[PDB]
This record gives structure tokens, sequence and C-alpha cells, in this order.
RNA sequence: UAAGGUGAUAUGAACCGUUAUAACCGGCGAUUUCCGAAUGGGGAAACCCAGUGUGUUUCGACACACUAUCAUUAACUGAAUCCAUAGGUUAAUGAGGCGAACCGGGGGAACUGAAACAUCUAAGUACCCCGAGGAAAAGAAAUCAACCGAGAUUCCCCCAG
RNA sequence: AGGGUGACAGCCCCGUACACAAAAAUGCACAUGCUGUGAGCUCGAUGAGUAGGGCGGGACACGUGGUAUCCUGUCUGAAUA
RNA sequence: UUUUGUAUAAUGGGUCAGCGACUUAUAUUCUGUAGCAAGGUUAACCGAAUAGGGGAGCCGAAGGGAAACCGAGUCUUAACUGGGCGUUAAGUUGCAGGGUAUAGACCCGAAACCCGGUGAUCUAGCCAUGGGCAGGUUGAAGGUUGGGUAACACUAACUGGAGGACCGAACCGACUAAUGUUGAAAAAUUAGCGGAUGACUUGUGGCUGGGGGUGAAAGGCCAAUCAAACCGGGAGAUAGCU
RNA sequence: GUUUAUUAAAAACACAGCACUGUGCAAACACGAAAGUGGACGUAUACGGUGUGACGCCUGCCCGGUGCCGGAAGGUUAAUU
RNA sequence: UGAGCCUUGAUGUGUAGGAUAGGUGGGAGGCUUUGAAGUGUGGACGCCAGUCUGCAUGGAGCCGACCUUGAAAUACCACCCUUUAAUGUUUGAUGUUCUAACGUUGACCCGUAAUCCGGGUUGCGGACAGUGUCUGGUGGGUAGUUUGACUGGGGCGGUCU
RNA sequence: GCUUGACUGCGAGCGUGACGGCGCGAGCAGGUGCGAAAGCAGGUCAUAGUGAUCCGGUGGUUCUGAAUGGAAGGGCCAUC
């Protein structure tokens, strides 16, 4: 899954940009806790 | 029932077939689960029993979309 | 329409009517107890017991109407928590139940044949369930054809055992 | 045509052929007004968890067979004129 | 009727009257007959509708070969002296018939299988709530008062009233015998017989259901039906058998 | 005590007792496509299954075969790639 | 922790052989001013013969075939071999922590007069468990069936061309 | 001693079977072996030594090869 961030995740991602992340991972945390949303654009 | 909420499959019946091909009657089911997802637009969580397939679709089109044609078709979430 | 009539077994009694509101026939209305989807609650169907309001009041009491559930919408309310949300109350609209076949879909046998039997057949038949209509379904090419062209769907006859 | 009438009736009766008949309600064909309904013209758009695939099964006359095509339970997954 | 063979003491029928068994549909072949004849004939459908139209199509007039293909020939083979199949009638459409095929296919007749329901008013078990058990015996634990003991232990009397205890009516059963065996009764009667305060019995209501229930177990019981209930349907199952 | 209602009441079944065995609780196990329910508002001195069947004296040898338990090295082994 | 990725170190002495060789050497110079001969980590390989690493005190020569060998020396020389450092690099696996999916037949609060259910707070477990598809094993728990004929009746025996 | 007739395509006419099938067979065509030659040779002195069909496998064959060219497949021939 792609997923544009929002935040500056210390695992792995900066704010701003389409990074792979795994599906499970995006679905359940990222995007319920701001961070992250799915790029659409 | 094992329908799933979002795409609607629901259990269909084909055959054991056995190295002999002796058929017997079965029945496929769907990989349902029911999962909480996180709605922004309401900040609350909606519990769907959906199946895998139905999870790809909400990752592909997005929760509120889904609960659009949810509301439409009229089924209650 | 009318000189006869008050259904039949079923005769009698008491009457009605004769030129026109007797009787009969048709259209439209009126009444239409109780049970039954039964719908106020309940129940061993044709029974038992209520609540609310209005109106009758000599306390007794009587009458009328409403009061089911689900879905839809709206209004007003309203938790865990602030806001909301779930839920709650009220109102409007719709549905339920029944019915012979036909029709669409969801499931779906076995006896039988195979000269036994398991692939197969019987047969997607019997049956069960759901839904709709006077018909239903299908239907307007991501189709056939064979480089010639046809031109949605349905049904009948050949093709063709 | 038919039925009845004390036996078998064209002319005894009821009917029939034919000619008519509706105050009221109605179905249907058509018309006129109407209420929310909408043509045509130009430019674009032109159906994505989708086709296809893997595994299982079913329907296609077609029993996996060299098996096309459709539908899918599961896992994936485009191009878009 | 069935048989090698029946008066057979092998089967069937008490008698009469009525009903009762080779049919229908569609294909295919042969025969007869009728029309037309290298032609014959239409099917759906249209139709003032048993006419007429409709020739789509089917059969036939050409066969040989697996096939391309060849053609009164063809195939085999490198090729036939060859050899196989063919070449010198006439078919076709009705009508009637004899067969065949698919249908319940001459009629009656299974035991069984599957599907959907109806049954726990009998019986099996359980659940809830009520009831019954005359009368008479036996005499456990325990207690009391003594003896006893260092205290117990133990011992005697009185008391006590246990027990799937005893004898025996109601109640429940059913071991023997006789009767009966078209019975008084589709399991009873008479004389005895077993339990009879319990793992008892019983009234009322409820629950469990068919490949399932329930079973102190017999394949027992599940409405006089049980090695898989009953009713309806598949169904006119199939029957090389009578 | 129970049993073949309706030809068998027994030496059959049950029984208290004994043993093996499963089960740590959302227990095993059973009914149920599932929810759930019983087990049990119990918890290993409990519950299920199997066999033997009061009590007394006992219950000897065999683990090759078939099961069950334990082991993971090696061989052979599916889907998938 | 196991496949590939600056691997610059990548061995490799049947037979001989100062001389640890599969062969193309760029078939003969490299070389000298990154400094040629105590290398002030030392092993990797060590059959231990020596290929042999920032350490060069020496700042410039050891050295090439040449001699023995079935080639001729990997002298700045491109694919050097059942080993590893490789910049880690993409990845299976295992193990260990986490919490955010999921479980909760833990507690409490709310709908709500309700040991159902749902919502919230929280505790625990936690990517396990559990379910779906595919797949191997077991599977008389269940189901459909098979289990020949002759025959001096059938069985047993014998036979079947 | 030499050899491959334990040949290829047919086959008049028979025999034997319900049939499937089985057997005997001169002669013809091609090409061979032996013999100087006539001639003999398509197995063994004869009668047993075996199984139909389907489904497939292998090699030939361009016979077909669903729009066309191929190919897959199928057919025919040999064979398991
Ligand atoms: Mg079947
Ligand atoms: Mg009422
Ligand atoms: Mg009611
Ligand atoms: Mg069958
Ligand atoms: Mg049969
Ligand atoms: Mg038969
Ligand atoms: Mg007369
Ligand atoms: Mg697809
Ligand atoms: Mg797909
Ligand atoms: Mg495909
Ligand atoms: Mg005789
Ligand atoms: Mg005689
Ligand atoms: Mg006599
Ligand atoms: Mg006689
Ligand atoms: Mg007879
Ligand atoms: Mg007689
Ligand atoms: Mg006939
Ligand atoms: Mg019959
Ligand atoms: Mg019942
Ligand atoms: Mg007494
Ligand atoms: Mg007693
Ligand atoms: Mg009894
Ligand atoms: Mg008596
Ligand atoms: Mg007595
Ligand atoms: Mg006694
Ligand atoms: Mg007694
Ligand atoms: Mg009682
Ligand atoms: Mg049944
Ligand atoms: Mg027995
Ligand atoms: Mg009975
Ligand atoms: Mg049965
Ligand atoms: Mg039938
Ligand atoms: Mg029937
Ligand atoms: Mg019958
Ligand atoms: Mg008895
Ligand atoms: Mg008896
Ligand atoms: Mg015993
Ligand atoms: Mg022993
Ligand atoms: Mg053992
Ligand atoms: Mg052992
Ligand atoms: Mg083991
Ligand atoms: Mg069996
Ligand atoms: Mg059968
Ligand atoms: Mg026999
Ligand atoms: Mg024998
Ligand atoms: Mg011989
Ligand atoms: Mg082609
Ligand atoms: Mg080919």
């Amino acid at each position: 899954m792609q997923v544009i961030l929002l935040d500056k995740v210390a695992n792995l991602g900066s704010l701003g940009d389409q990074v792979n992340v795994k599906a499970g991972y995006a679905r359940n945390f990222l995007v319920p806790q701001g961070k992250a949303v799915p790029a659409t654009k | 029932s094992r329908v799933c909420q979002v795409t609607g499959k629901r259990p269909v019946t084909g055959n054991n077939r056995s190295h002999a091909l002796n058929a017997t009657k079965r029945r496929f089911l769907p990989n349902l689960h029911s999962h909480r997802f996180w709605v922004e637009s309401e900040k609350r969580f909606v519990t769907l029993r959906v199946s895998a397939k139905g999870m790809r679709v909400i990752d592909k089109k997005g929760i509120d979309t889904v609960l659009a044609e949810l509301r439409a078709r009229g089924e209650k979430y």
C-alpha cells in the first residue's frame, strides 16, 4: 500500500511523502492515528 | 448470516470431487471477519462483518464511500 | 321489468301488490356481530382482561374511537463523556396475510438405467424456500459470421439424432 | 340452433335470425386542459477490486480432455480507446 | 395354469351380475394399396381456415476413400494379372397394417430408497408440582444411669427407633398351572406368586423425533405398527419372478 | 432392584467397590452448519469414558503383532514457489 | 541466521618443481617520484611450503621468463570455483520485545427496572489464538455398494483359456 | 559352407466357425539369399506357447487441421 505521511514516524518516513508500507500497518496504525493518508491524490 | 456486508458475498454450493470423481455437496464460505473500521468523517469506529476482499475494496475506495453505498442499499451498520 | 309475490326441503299461517315506492333483475351506496394477517395485552380460534380520550352523569354505570410489529421520514428529546452518538417518545406513509397454474432466483434428492456398480443417467426432475407480474425472464452486441456479410430479445419449424 | 309442452311441433310456449336499449358505474381506442415530468444542438465523458491469472467448483451439448467462452469461494491484478 | 408328464392328493375359482389386461404419441424399416414419377413432398406460418399459398427443408437420382480428393469409377500399392466396394428397376408422399426405438408401454403385485411434514393422550427417559403406602414385628447408631478406667477402652439395664429390614392388605408387577385360543378379552379370567418407606408408586402439565429420540441393554419402546414410526409426494420406483 | 408391553424374568442388565484413562476451566466430552446449551451457577476428594462387579486371598510371564503415549536425527513426503 | 550484490583475499604443490601451477599473460615488461629486503596488528589458508595483507627503521630494487615443469609463472593484466570480510543490499527462517488489528465465558460505567446484547473506560493475552480457501494424514463416526459361475440340493473341495 | 525369404504390396481358390475371428494357399509385382542349374526360401515336422474393444504412449505421414498461415489435436501406417 502507498501512504502519504503526515508526521515524522521515527521508524521509516518523514512528512509529506508517498511511501510503500504494509497494508495492515497502514490500515490499523498510520491512518487511524493521523500520521498518514492513502495515496489517492 | 455469513454475508460480507461490503461486497455482498454469501456462501455458495459446489461439490467435493474425489480422485475417483465421487461428488458430494459442499459449501464454499466467504472469508468474513468482524473488523472495526475507523471513520475520520465522524471520529468514531464502525464495525462491519467484511471479507478480506471486502477489506481490500475498503482500502481501494475508502470507508466513507462504502458506508455511502451501504446506506443506499439500506442495510444498517 | 311488472301482475303477481313473501328462497328450498315444505305444505300451511299471516299478509303485500295489480299499472305502478309489491316481488324480481342491474348500478351505486348504507349496515356489515365474533374469530381469522387480527393489529390494545393475552389465549386452549370464534374467548378472557384492559389503557387513554371524548361524551352521556343520580354514585352503580353506558357509548364511541384509538392503542400491534417492522421499514421510511420528520419533529421533540437524550447515556456512558464535553459536543455528539446510540437509545426514547410522537406523528405521517408503506408492508404483512390469502390464492390454481404459469415465471425468476436460493437449495436440491433417490428409486431407476447402465442388464451388478462407484464416473455417468435418473435430473437441475420431485421437493422445500424466497420474490413478482398479468404475464415473468431476456433484451439493444465487448454478438455471429468468414474476409461475402448479418445486425437487440422471445417463440415455432428445419438444420439434426 | 336449442329446450319444453300428456308420443316425434319451423308455425303452442320459451327462444333463435334480425332490430334495438342504460339513469348510474365502469374497461378500452382517441382526443382536449392541467400537474412533476422533457426534446434538439455543440463540446467532453465514455462504467477498476474490473478484465486476466493461480487454486477449487459449477454452467455451457462439451464428464479436464489439446478445451475455447461464462459464473464465481479464496489469493492476486491491468490497459483504459 | 404350469409342465417331460396331471383325474391328480400340484395352482386358481363358492355362485351370479357389472368392471378388468397388447393402448397412445413421435420417429425408423418392411408389406399392401392410392397419387405423382427422375422426380416425390411439404413443416412452421399466412389464409373468406380440411381449399390456396409457403419448396425453408427432407428423401432419391453416384459411388469409392479414414481423409484430401477422385468420379462410373474409386481405394490399396511403386503398380496391379489383381482384389474390396460400386456401375444395367424407381423413387417418394399419404392411408392401413406387421416389427423396432423412446416414453408407466399388456395388466396386477413387492420388500426397499429419497424428499416434506404429523406424532412422547400408549410406552422409554427426564423436569416441575401434588398425592398413596391397613395392620403387626425386628430391633442399629445415639443417649441416660450405674460397674469399670489414670482417662479412656469395655461392660449391664433402661431408653432409642435405623433399615434400598421382616410378615402382610390397598397400590405396583407377572413366576407356575388350568381355562380360553372364530375368546367375555387383538394378552385376559380363576387358584396360587413377587415388591409393598423405596433404585417405590401415582395424578396433572412439560421436554427429547426418525439414521433420530429414549433405553438398569431386550434391538427393547417411540399411539394394537419398529434391524430404522406414520402420512403425503418422487411413483404407474424396478421386478430376467409369479 | 431392572429387563424382551403381547411365548424367554434368567446365570442376563444394574449395583456399591476396584482399576486404567482423559480433562487446568472458555475443561474434556455431547447437542448444535453457528449463536449458544448441558457438563456446572460444579473445578482434579471434580467431571467424562472404558472394563471388572460386594467381601476374603490374590491378579504370574510376554511390548513381537494391532493400538496408544513419548522422540526427533535420518529416509520418503502435499499445497505453494 | 541461510541465495544473489565495490569479493579488492578469493586457494588451488596427479608428475616433477629456488619456486604451494585450470588456462586466456595485455606472451614478456611491470617497475622506479603512493617509496623497492627486521611488516612496530598478524593470521586467512596452513598438506604448514610459504601466496600473505594501514605497519616502508630501509624512501627506489627484489625481481621475468631464463634452469628443472604436461603449461610457464595470475610482473598496474577483464568470467580464478563444494570457505568466509563483502558498503550492506534486497530476502526466507528462528528467536526476543511492542501494540494498533484480533480475542477476552476479567472488572467497572451506560442504554436499563435487564448476570442477553451493544457502547465506553480499563486489565490481560496479542499478531498468537480463531475463521475462510487450498492441501497432506487419520477417519466403519457416517453413507453408497461389491462379495462370479459350474455343482448329481447348496456349502467345502476342484475346475474356468 | 554361405547367409537373412523370421522379406514389402497383393492373392485365384478353399477349409473352419453363430459371429468376432482362425487357418491353408498356388500365382502376380518389387527386391534379396543359396545353388552350375532345375529350383527352393514371405520362419521352425504339424498340431499349444495366449486375449477383443476403449483409453493412451512412441516413430513416420504435411490426410484433415473450424477466419486465414501455422500449430495443438485428430486420422492413416508401424508399434507398445
Ligand atoms: Mg449423484
Ligand atoms: Mg386483540
Ligand atoms: Mg395478539
Ligand atoms: Mg444413484
Ligand atoms: Mg441397474
Ligand atoms: Mg437389472
Ligand atoms: Mg310415452
Ligand atoms: Mg475471473
Ligand atoms: Mg478474479
Ligand atoms: Mg483461462
Ligand atoms: Mg415336476
Ligand atoms: Mg390320465
Ligand atoms: Mg379328491
Ligand atoms: Mg386340484
Ligand atoms: Mg391358475
Ligand atoms: Mg381354492
Ligand atoms: Mg406397430
Ligand atoms: Mg411397470
Ligand atoms: Mg411433538
Ligand atoms: Mg404402620
Ligand atoms: Mg423393605
Ligand atoms: Mg415390567
Ligand atoms: Mg391374581
Ligand atoms: Mg400379594
Ligand atoms: Mg424379600
Ligand atoms: Mg411383603
Ligand atoms: Mg412424582
Ligand atoms: Mg423422513
Ligand atoms: Mg440379539
Ligand atoms: Mg406398538
Ligand atoms: Mg433404511
Ligand atoms: Mg421416477
Ligand atoms: Mg407414491
Ligand atoms: Mg408397481
Ligand atoms: Mg414377554
Ligand atoms: Mg414371562
Ligand atoms: Mg460382567
Ligand atoms: Mg493380567
Ligand atoms: Mg507394541
Ligand atoms: Mg516396541
Ligand atoms: Mg507417534
Ligand atoms: Mg457400511
Ligand atoms: Mg443405488
Ligand atoms: Mg451357484
Ligand atoms: Mg469354493
Ligand atoms: Mg515341433
Ligand atoms: Mg485455423
Ligand atoms: Mg499433427
